[PDB]
């Protein structure tokens, strides 16, 4: 019909917790090992077909 | 009963390796659990769901190699935190800097040493933790410098000082914890408490070298012994709960005042047992009894 969108500089607004610098260097130990890994999935973990 | 410093090779294992069931490491513990041989309940493996049942069989019958490096390298770096070879905030760098070091050298004879060094560094925590309780190590070596520099066994006036040589050595052996013979300035000085509220110079003691044997008046503070500095007076009250008999109590104040320093301690522990009772009986008095301290003043002044 007649429409156009133009983009400028895209950004990222990363926010985390201001962790205690003694703890921020020592609490990593859980994720520092390959034993326990932050695992995620969709509730509809499904695969379709068209 | 109490523990030693939480085992440094185990603290780092606590944070890395599996807790409940490591099917390869605790193989005959899982094998005992799956064979219905466990004494708690035999059929704890039978009543479980069939899929995780199979997960226990596949993992235990065929033992799978689990990663051991990160509970060995961290065992060093967390021991480096307990032995204080690194600061607690340094746990991000040295953990991986040595992992990047073993990334370059995974496979020399060095890592065969590393695990032998693991047993050495974990023992070094246990060795030093028992050694810091006896702070004699940073005290006796310091006293060796004191005994060498200060002229030993030269009382050519009168000699009672031979007994005093061992008296300073007894202070190192009996109380070791915070008792550090620090050599900051060139004068030697000893601290008694963790916060150092009586740390006098052992070179203020050099005032006593001419007063090792002088004449005694009568029983009231002497006509001469006013020269003894509150600095050296602080030392002689601090050696008083260590040595009593030996120095002549009738020839100079090295002994007469040392017996009188026991009079200060002798009143103190009696008044300690006096104060712990009158303060405890505050339900029946109902007042700020400063008379507990006023009687303490009266039991020292009116004698």
């Amino acid at each position: 019909d007649g429409a156009s969108i133009k983009f400028d500089s895209i950004c990222l607004y990363a926010t985390f917790f201001p962790m205690a610098h003694n703890t921020a260097s020592t609490l990593e130990a859980m994720l520092r090992n390959d034993t326990n890994d932050q695992s995620f999935n969709d509730y509809l973990s499904a695969a379709n077909m068209l | 009963m109490m523990q030693d410093a939480t085992d440094p090779a185990v603290r780092a294992a606590l944070q890395s390796q599996p807790s409940g069931l490591n099917s390869t490491d605790d193989w005959r513990q899982v094998m005992d659990r799956i064979m219905s041989l466990t004494a708690r309940n035999p059929d704890a493996f039978r009543q479980q769901p069939q899929a995780n049942r199979l997960s226990a069989i596949l993992e235990a019958v065929v033992p799978a190699r689990a990663n051991p490096t990160h509970e060995k390298v961290l065992a060093i770096v967390n021991a480096l935190a307990e032995n204080r070879a690194i600061r607690p905030d340094e746990a991000g760098l040295v953990y991986d800097a040595l992992l990047q070091r073993v990334a370059r050298y995974n496979s020399g004879n060095v890592q065969t040493n590393l695990d032998r060094l693991v047993g050495d560094v974990r023992e070094a925590v246990a060795q030093r933790e028992r050694a810091q309780q006896q702070g004699n190590l940073g005290s006796m070596v310091a006293l060796n410098a004191f005994l060498s520099t200060q002229p030993a066994n030269v009382p050519r006036g009168q000699e009672d000082y031979t007994n005093f040589v061992s008296a300073l050595r007894l202070m190192v052996t009996e109380t070791p914890q915070s008792e550090v013979y620090q050599s900051g300035p060139d004068y030697f000085f000893q601290t008694s408490r963790q916060g150092l509220q009586t740390v006098n110079l052992s070179q203020a003691f050099k005032n006593l070298q001419g007063l090792w044997g002088v004449r005694a008046p009568t029983g009231d503070r002497a006509t001469v012994s006013s020269l003894l500095t509150p600095n050296s007076r602080l030392l002689l009250l601090l050696i008083a709960p260590f040595t009593d008999s030996g120095s002549v109590s009738r020839d100079t104040y090295l002994g007469h005042l040392l017996t009188l320093y026991r009079e200060a301690i002798g009143q103190a522990h009696v008044d300690e047992h006096t104060f712990q009772e009158i303060t405890s009986v505050s339900r029946a008095l109902g007042q700020e009894d400063t008379g507990s301290l006023e009687a303490t003043l009266n039991y020292l002044l009116t004698n």
